[PDB]
């Protein structure tokens, strides 16, 4: 993962002609590639942010003119080429469109394909929290008003937390303290930015960080301690020795000379309070590793032993029945990183014959096939090169008809759609299903061959022309699993409603891990939700099933893990799932209360310490934290007490949250969720068991479509390591240190000889 | 029905390569799709293997030799290791050129004092066959390769007759405490110990022997209460290196209790065997005792043979 660099025809900045359904402005990016800043048509620059663009599309695909006004005076095809639009929004549903057509020739597709790539970097959404200190800096020292100068009331908008504390801040700095003044950016470094969230922000948590760690003597940190800091508390205490080894003396020396400023203090090896307080926030100490983010997963194993993002309905923009369906929810969709998306199609007009996507009987708008079809060829492979599984669905009771919609796959798809099998797996009973990394670029179609489901229960049997393009993928009508294990096909799948695969879970969970060790199986939310509210997939990923389909519309708690869990791996839609649940000679009970032969467990243990910049107004503020694994892991709930009504520098004294038993750390993902008073949401953030450091770590929290806040962080301190069985945990610690054991053996009984 | 055998012992021990025999011997060996796999492993040893000679030059002030392979030493201490793909032209002839240096050799005889892989000269002797650009590694190179061990690994191997899951652990200080979670229904422990060890310290800890660690370990795993019906099979791997070792530097200055002649490698060979069959409190519970070397796959061939049937005799 390389760092959002900038190319230099983007820091100096060409001229783009904005237009809305003819203004002239010229678009610019930070040197950091933060922000994306034009001088607007007031004198006045209005930021995009760059971390919150889902799109930016150019040439054919991006929005047309169609006011006869503003089509004129563009100039209208060359001018197709021209045209950029940069799609952004903090959900999927609401999309702030931002077109513009260039003035220079060649320079739109520098732009599109450039700024696309930072605002899909992996190593600026996951950044430090000293980065993100650095974002909203650059905030104030873009937006200036006429005279290019930063207004008082621009500093006072951020931090509106406080105000009286706020303007004695900036007066104690020698700045303008007064609201309706200016301070001219000159005089606003960001050396004075660290001295003002100083003199501002007192942490005394900090400082019980430092009188722990051995700093008695009070002014610095000494380099023998600070190694001694790094090396246990905030080392992973289950990793290896000879793979991440401890630092060294020369080694932790560059550190020093990375964060601690003051001079006089920097040649005698000592770290001030300044100094570590920009140590946490650095890069080097994130929540996460930089291995657990790229995509570094084994792509090798079957297409059955991987969780597949998926998404049910996903033409719909609102409830099943009232609402509107678009095209654009496929596209911001396969964007997120999903790839199971669903299609009911339903047969024409009779003048016009053609086929579009509806629900059934439900008084919902209907959007063209064909337009749709368009979207999932243009957008599939833009965020990660995997295979898109269409779920279609087949209303089409005409013969005739289902050639138009069997030659637009065929037309528009064209190279990537995959209709005959691939050369080394044929399509016999007993050879598995493909792999991921066997199928880059290919899509797969799922349609017939030759109460609760309200349209999906009665679909018409597919003909000749629709059933050539069904390869791998094919639906199965479902009769048990006996016979799902004595016919040995292991490419047919079969999908199952909520309620049907709930009962399917308790009466034999055993025999449903075996099912998804072979074979695929879709499951979708029943036809009793009409609101659009996405049961939690958790419950069904225990048995291993792999379409675990949800309404991306309606962003609840679920649809915050399935956001969550699928940015790892390089935002690519295919986690592994865990060895024992997709190897053929191992099986175990997903509702076990053990820990299981073979699997090791973890004891997390997760305490809240502080938190800075949480919210906008003088609030209360708490903190949840829920763990979502295994059934066993699932019991333990807590929530920190609220605070006394700072939003600002709130600080928690809670006993540690303790997670004892993790079964199935490989699994498991623990949520960090803040709320405020009367239970609004701020922010959270799900980390999985398994790549969760130890020490007092930062954790800067994300909206609920998972984009990172620039300013709301927290602070925790965990202890991950590796769970020892509590009757036999003395003969875990001579395994550790046998040198001393054997002394000690020994010598108790040779003492009793006396 | 089937049997759980457990493959302990310490750190650099050779354990996994006990399993690549097994997959070899008795299970789907490496075709050449798995052989071409492992390429890439083989060149980061080498360059593991030189950082690892280049910083053990100044903390034991050894000058090189000629000056003009001095300026090759700099090029190789900046190689990154994990990213690396290839093995080109600058890379080969910086190697390869520091590889002849007297100083080097010096440095590599006295690889005691710092941690250095067993195929280290393995690969930097036949560079020549490693370095062209129609490299297979042959089934001989695979076995020399060293990625280290994290986890539990359950391996289960078909004898046509009953079927034996070899449970591969590690072997590190931090990784004894997951040892916990295979304890359940062992059949026999496998316990690996190299012969070559009697003079290194350890990787986790630059102080305490190597030797008397894994003679510690064996003391604890045979005295619990868990072990008490399993039958403990003692391999003493790297029979090679013992042959090399024992020529020049002595067993005599890392224990005091040896009262065999020098230079005797038959005579060693038993006061090892004398130094971990007398750490048995019980002698009615019999230890079955085995010599192997871990790479000959006739030497683990023949061995595994009389394991298997004592396995199967006395179950
Ligand atoms: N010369 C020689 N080398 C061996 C022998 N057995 C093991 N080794 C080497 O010991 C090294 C480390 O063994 P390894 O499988 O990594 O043990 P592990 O770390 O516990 O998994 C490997 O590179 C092997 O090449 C042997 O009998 N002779
Ligand atoms: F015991 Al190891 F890598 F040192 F498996
Ligand atoms: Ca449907
Ligand atoms: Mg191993």
């Amino acid at each position: 993962l390389e760092p959002p660099t900038v190319v230099e025809t983007l820091r100096r900045g060409s001229k783009f002609i904005k237009w809305d359904e003819r203004n002239l402005v010229t678009l610019r990016v930070d040197p950091n590639g933060f922000f994306l800043y034009w001088t607007g048509p007031n004198m006045e620059v209005d930021t995009l942010d760059i971390s919150s663009i889902r799109d930016t599309r150019t040439g054919r695909y991006a929005r047309l003119p169609k006011d006869p006004k503003i089509r004129e005076v563009l100039g209208f095809a060359r001018l197709e080429e021209k045209l950029m639009t940069v799609v952004s929004g903090p959900d999927p549903v609401n999309t702030v469109f931002l077109n513009f057509m260039a003035v220079q020739d060649d320079t739109a597709k520098v732009w599109s394909e450039e700024l696309f790539k930072l605002a899909m970097n992996i190593l600026a959404q996951n950044a430090s929290r000293n980065t993100f200190l650095r974002k909203a800096y650059t905030k104030l020292k873009l937006q200036v008003n006429q005279d290019g100068r930063i207004p008082v009331k621009n500093i006072l908008k951020m931090f509106s937390a406080d105000k009286k504390r706020v303007e004695t801040a900036l007066e104690s700095c020698g700045l303008k303290f007064n609201r309706s003044e200016s301070i001219r950016p000159d005089e606003f470094s960001l050396e004075i930015f660290e001295r003002f969230l100083n003199k501002l922000c007192l942490r005394p948590d900090i400082d019980k960080i430092l009188l722990e760690i051995g700093a008695k003597g009070k002014p610095y940190l000494t380099l023998e301690q600070l190694m001694d800091f790094i090396n246990q508390k905030q080392r992973d205490p289950r990793l290896n020795e000879v793979l991440y080894p401890p630092l060294r003396p020369s080694q932790a020396r560059l550190l020093i000379e990375k964060y601690e400023p003051n001079q006089q203090f920097l040649e005698r090896d000592q770290m001030s309070m300044e100094g570590f307080s920009r140590y946490l926030g650095g890069e080097e100490n994130g929540i996460l590793p930089l291995e657990a983010l790229d995509l570094s997963t084994d792509m090798t194993q079957p297409l059955s032993a991987y969780f597949i993002n998926s998404s049910h309905n996903t033409y719909l923009t609102a409830g099943q029945l009232a609402g509107t369906s678009s095209v654009e929810m496929y596209r911001q969709a396969l964007l997120w990183g999903c790839r199971c998306v669903e299609l009911d199609v339903w047969k024409g007009r009779p003048p016009e014959e053609e086929p579009f996507i509806t629900h059934g009987f439900t008084m919902t708008t209907e959007v063209p096939l064909r337009d749709v079809l368009e979207a999932i060829a243009e957008t599939a492979f833009k965020t990660s090169p995997y295979p898109v599984i269409l779920s279609f669905e087949n209303h089409v009771d005409s013969a005739k008809q289902q050639a138009k919609m069997a030659e637009y796959c065929r037309s528009i798809f064209g190279d990537a759609l995959l209709i005959e099998p691939l050369d080394k797996y044929p399509l016999a009973p007993g050879v598995p299903l493909p792999s991921p990394q066997d199928l880059m670029g290919r899509i797969l179609v799922k349609n017939k061959k030759r109460t609760d489901e309200g349209t999906a229960s009665s679909e018409v049997n597919a003909t000749e022309e629709m059933s050539t393009l069904v390869n791998y993928i094919e639906p199965v009508k479902f009769k048990s699993f006996e016979a799902a294990r004595k016919r040995n096909k292991c490419f047919e799948m079969s999908s199952f409603v909520e309620t049907k695969a709930m009962e399917q879970l308790t009466k034999s969970p055993m025999e449903f891990v075996e099912y998804n060790k072979q074979q695929l199986s879709r499951i979708y939310p029943k036809g009793t939700r009409v609101d659009s509210s996405n049961y939690m997939p958790q419950l069904f990923w225990n048995v291993g099933c792999q379409l675990v389909a949800l309404n991306f519309q309606t962003l609840d708690v679920a649809m915050q893990l399935n956001a969550g869990v699928f940015e790892y791996n390089g935002r690519s839609g295919y986690l592994l799932k865990p060895e024992f649940m997709r190897r053929p000679d191992k099986s175990f009970d997903p509702f076990t209360e053990v820990i299981v032969d073979g699997i090791v467990a973890n004891a997390l243990r997760v305490k809240v310490i502080s938190g800075q910049f949480l919210s906008d107004r003088k609030v209360g503020i708490y903190v949840e934290v829920d763990m979502f694994g295994l059934p066993v892991d699932t019991r333990r709930k807590y929530r920190t007490r609220t605070s006394q009504g700072n939003s600002f520098n709130p600080v928690w004294d809670e006993e540690p949250f303790d997670f004892p038993k993790v079964v199935l750390p490989t699994l498991a993902s623990l949520r960090i969720a803040a709320f405020e008073e009367g239970g609004k949401f701020v922010g959270h953030r799900i980390l999985p068991v398994s790549a969760i450091r130890s020490g007092y770590h930062y954790v800067c929290l994300r909206n609920e479509a998972n984009q990172p806040l620039c300013l709301p962080a927290l602070l925790i301190y965990t202890e991950a390591s590796d769970y020892i069985p509590d009757d036999h945990q003395d003969y875990a610690e001579a395994l550790i240190n046998p040198i001393k054991h054997v002394s000690l053996m020994d010598q108790r009984a040779r003492q009793l000889a006396a | 029905r089937e049997l759980k055998l457990l493959l302990l012992g310490t750190g650099e021990s050779g354990k996994s390569t006990f399993i690549k025999q097994m997959r070899i011997i008795h299970g789907s060996g490496y075709s050449d799709e798995d052989k071409r796999g492992f390429t890439k492993l083989v060149y980061q040893n080498i360059f593991t293997a030189m950082q690892a000679m280049i910083r053990a030059m100044d903390t034991l002030k050894i000058p090189y030799k000629y000056e003009h392979n001095k300026a090759h030493a700099q090029l190789v201490r900046e190689v990154d290791v994990e990213k690396v793909s290839a093995f080109e032209n600058p890379y080969v002839d910086a190697i390869k050129s520091l590889w002849n240096d007297p100083g080097i050799q010096e440095c590599y005889d006295r690889r005691r004092e710092y941690q250095l892989s067993d195929s280290t000269k393995y690969y930097l002797n036949d560079l020549d066959r490693v370095a062209d650009p129609a490299y297979l590694p042959t089934q001989q190179d695979v076995l020399r390769v060293r990625v280290p061990t994290t986890g539990i690994i359950e391996y289960p191997f078909d004898l046509q007759s009953v079927i034996f899951r070899m449970v591969d652990v590690g072997g590190q200080r931090s990784e004894r405490r997951k040892w916990i979670h295979c304890f359940e229904n062992v059949t026999s422990i496998m316990f690996l110990v190299a012969l070559s060890e009697y003079d290194q310290v350890l990787v986790e800890s630059d102080n305490e022997n190597r030797m008397e660690e894994s003679k510690a370990l064996f003391r604890t795993i045979i005295t619990y209460p868990w072990f008490q019906n399993s039958s403990v099979i003692l391999f003493l791997n790297k029979k090679d290196l013992l042959e090399e070792k024992i020529m020049y530097s002595h067993l005599v200055d890392y224990f005091p209790e040896y009262d065999g002649p020098q230079r005797d490698a038959q005579a060693a060979r038993e006061f090892i065997l004398k130094m971990f069959v007398d750490l048995n409190p019980d002698s009615d519970k019999i230890i079955y005792s085995h010599f192997t070397c871990a790479t000959d796959t006739e030497n683990i061939r023949f061995v595994f043979a009389a394991v298997k049937d004592t396995i199967l005799q006395l179950n």
